[PDB]
């Protein structure tokens, strides 16, 4: 791996994924409904990037 | 030429997908990605159209 | 400037693709949605010219 | 262009300009312009003075 | 390092205060502050268990 | 100090500038959105120091 570069993208996407899945603070815990909308998140932009990405070579 | 990727990506997850980002949407994807680049494709016509 | 054109066109891309695509259902811009992306380009481009003679007027 | 006039540019395209992008309107630019270097010049003042 | 700080800040002002920013809404702060790093957890947690 | 005063005056102003100044028909900043501008980089400031201190 890449310490310093497994850090830089957690804070990316932590802070793509925070204001799309936190639509608003009113307790300072995470509901169960955004804990999963927050990994699923992650998940699916990593998804996206690799169909990016094949994309781009193939075509 | 790297970064471009990650644009990409921010753009068409914002228009394929939703909360809580339960079902994944490949057929979406890869339209967002074509039209995308017929997108670059015109901006950048235009942009060297207006260089002279 | 040949690097230049590129990481300007990357970003009016962004910027223009946002504002001119409302919808991703075939893998195809409309002619609407053509003509919406090349006058976002140029009228972006003119906006630039008019804030920086303005700056130097003032 | 520099970092601080592509902002202006954003800001005052978002304001003063909207699709399909036909029509200028370079009268809302000037005073969009004009209203930004005045809000600069508050936002400083106000940074400053808290500087202590 | 500090550019997280930064994000935080940007993140919270736009879901705690809105204009014409008159009060300070520490309380919710201080949330919107440890629902953040609780959310970073989660995410370095998922992208670690992928990359495996 | 001399440069960095400024890169975060840019930056205040850009995100302010948004959530202050709703439309533009004037090159004046009226009463109410200079205040709005003002109290918006304040409010900024203590979020800022809020956050790092709470860090």
């Amino acid at each position: 791996n890449s310490k310093q570069k497994v850090q830089m993208s957690i804070h990316q996407f932590t802070n793509i994924c925070f204001k799309k899945c936190v639509e608003s603070v009113n307790d300072s815990n995470l509901s169960s409904q955004e804990e999963q909308c927050l990994s699923n998140c992650v998940n699916r932009f990593l998804d996206t990037n690799i169909r990016i990405v094949n994309g781009l070579q193939n075509t | 030429a790297t970064e471009l990727v990650n644009k990409i990506s921010e753009n068409c997850f914002e228009k394929c997908l939703t909360s809580p980002y339960a079902t994944r949407n490949d057929a979406c994807i890869d339209q967002c990605l074509a039209k995308y680049m017929r997108s670059w494709n015109v901006i950048s016509k235009a942009y060297i159209s207006r260089i002279q």
